[PDB]
């Protein structure tokens, strides 16, 4: 009942997921080195954005950003050394 | 350039203590810069600047920094200097390798600079695998070779997760790689995924070095990538190791296995020896649980005597 040529991948105990092309991959040799032989989510606010850059100036985003939920993040940082030099 | 004036107005602390010269890497999570600082101990010296996406969860981003603080720095693993945050945007500084780009150096290694590169990436696996890491984004990108110094860094733990195990505390409470370099276990879904995906990666590389092609598995999507391995390594010979891990796959077209050395000798030095197609045979084992360890790698007879 699928189109040939497929792939199929089901779980062994159980939802399949497939791949169809025109053409299976084919290993091309006649094709010069180097070529290949075969020629977003924030987890902070735990969505999907649109825009990146309008979504860090969300005050969804802005409230995590500035909110305490780094402290495992400077917690590492404080056991680090600083070894550069700062200017004013 | 307007991506240099933006890291500085996100962290402005970077301004007190970097030149930022220019952007030398880019993935889906992170940004590199090459930059110039002060030591305070006398010399000036080149860092790397890595600027986490600001969407990442502080615990992947505390992950990442564990990695590097409690297995790099050491065995051609990437360590850490500082890292600066200002709220959600967090920047890595690492030291700066100076490093050759893949697809420049492919075509006019020596063998045994092949070898050499093998040697010093399986001794970067084994150290972070003693870790109980799983990197699960090794591929030549993530890989600093210093042609000239003969000088190797893994890099980036921003992927990682961790064994049932595992010595990175964080790495408990964990993003997908390049499809190109992913295991038949990863491509498939299975929810049992050990350090043998990164040794897989190794192969992936490893088969590249050999046929001189990268590339390899030129795929964006896994499924793609999958049927591409199997024109490889076979069907029939796919189909049964996914069995052993719970994995049902039907293929309509049955591709047989190719010989390694037949394969590599076509694609692309005069004595390539036997040990060499042997251990490439063993990275790309289909099957997880027999797939060699880095441990193993290093003791394989294509490394006597380094
Ligand atoms: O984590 C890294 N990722 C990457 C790349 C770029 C972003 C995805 N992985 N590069 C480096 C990373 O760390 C480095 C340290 C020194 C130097 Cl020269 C380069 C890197
Ligand atoms: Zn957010």
């Amino acid at each position: 009942r699928l189109k040939k040529p497929f792939v199929k991948v089901e779980d062994m105990s159980q939802r399949p997921f497939y791949l169809q092309l025109t053409n299976m991959p084919f290993i091309n040799y006649s094709i010069q080195k180097p070529c290949s032989p075969f020629d977003g989510y924030c987890e902070c606010c735990l969505q999907k954005y649109e825009d990146l850059e309008t979504h860090l100036l969300s005050e969804q985003h802005r409230n995590f950003a500035q909110s305490n939920q780094y402290q495992v993040v400077d917690d590492i940082v404080s056991k680090l050394v600083f070894d550069f030099v700062e200017y004013e | 350039k307007k991506d240099i004036e933006k890291l500085y107005e996100a962290v402005p602390q970077l301004s007190n203590v970097f030149k930022i010269e220019d952007k030398i890497g880019e993935g889906t999570f992170s940004s590199v810069y090459l930059a110039t600082a002060q030591l305070q101990v006398g010399p000036e010296e080149k860092i790397a600047l890595k600027h986490l996406i600001p969407t990442s969860h502080p615990i992947r981003i505390a992950a990442e920094l564990q990695c590097l603080t409690v297995a790099g720095g050491q065995d051609n693993v990437m360590g850490v200097k500082y890292c600066f945050r200002k709220n959600d945007h967090v920047v890595i500084a690492m030291p700066y390798l100076e490093h050759e780009s893949f697809l420049d150096i492919l075509n006019s290694l020596s063998f045994q600079e092949v070898r050499e590169y093998m040697l010093n990436l399986f001794k970067a696996l084994k150290r972070i695998h003693q870790f109980g890491i799983v990197h699960r984004d090794v591929k030549p990108s993530n890989f600093l070779y210093n042609r000239r110094l003969k000088k190797y860094a893994l890099v980036d733990f921003g992927l990682a997760q961790g064994t049932h195990d595992t010595k990175i505390e964080l790495l408990k409470f964990v993003r997908a790689g390049t499809p190109g370099f992913r295991a038949p276990e990863v491509l498939t879904k299975c929810p049992n995924q050990t350090t043998a995906i990164d040794m897989w990666s190794a192969g992936v590389i490893f088969l590249s070095l050999l046929s001189g092609r990268y590339p390899f598995y030129k795929a964006s999507d896994d499924l793609t990538a999958l049927a591409q391995i199997m024109t490889i390594r076979g069907s029939r010979e796919t189909i049964q190791a996914a069995k052993t891990f719970g994995k049902s796959i039907l293929c309509s077209k049955e591709v047989p296995a190719q010989d390694l050395r037949k394969l590599c000798e076509r694609l692309r030095w005069n004595e390539v020896p036997d040990e060499a197609y042997d251990l490439l045979d063993k990275l790309l084992d289909l099957n997880p649980a027999s797939r060699i360890t880095a441990e193993e790698a290093l003791l394989h007879p294509f490394f006597k005597d380094m």
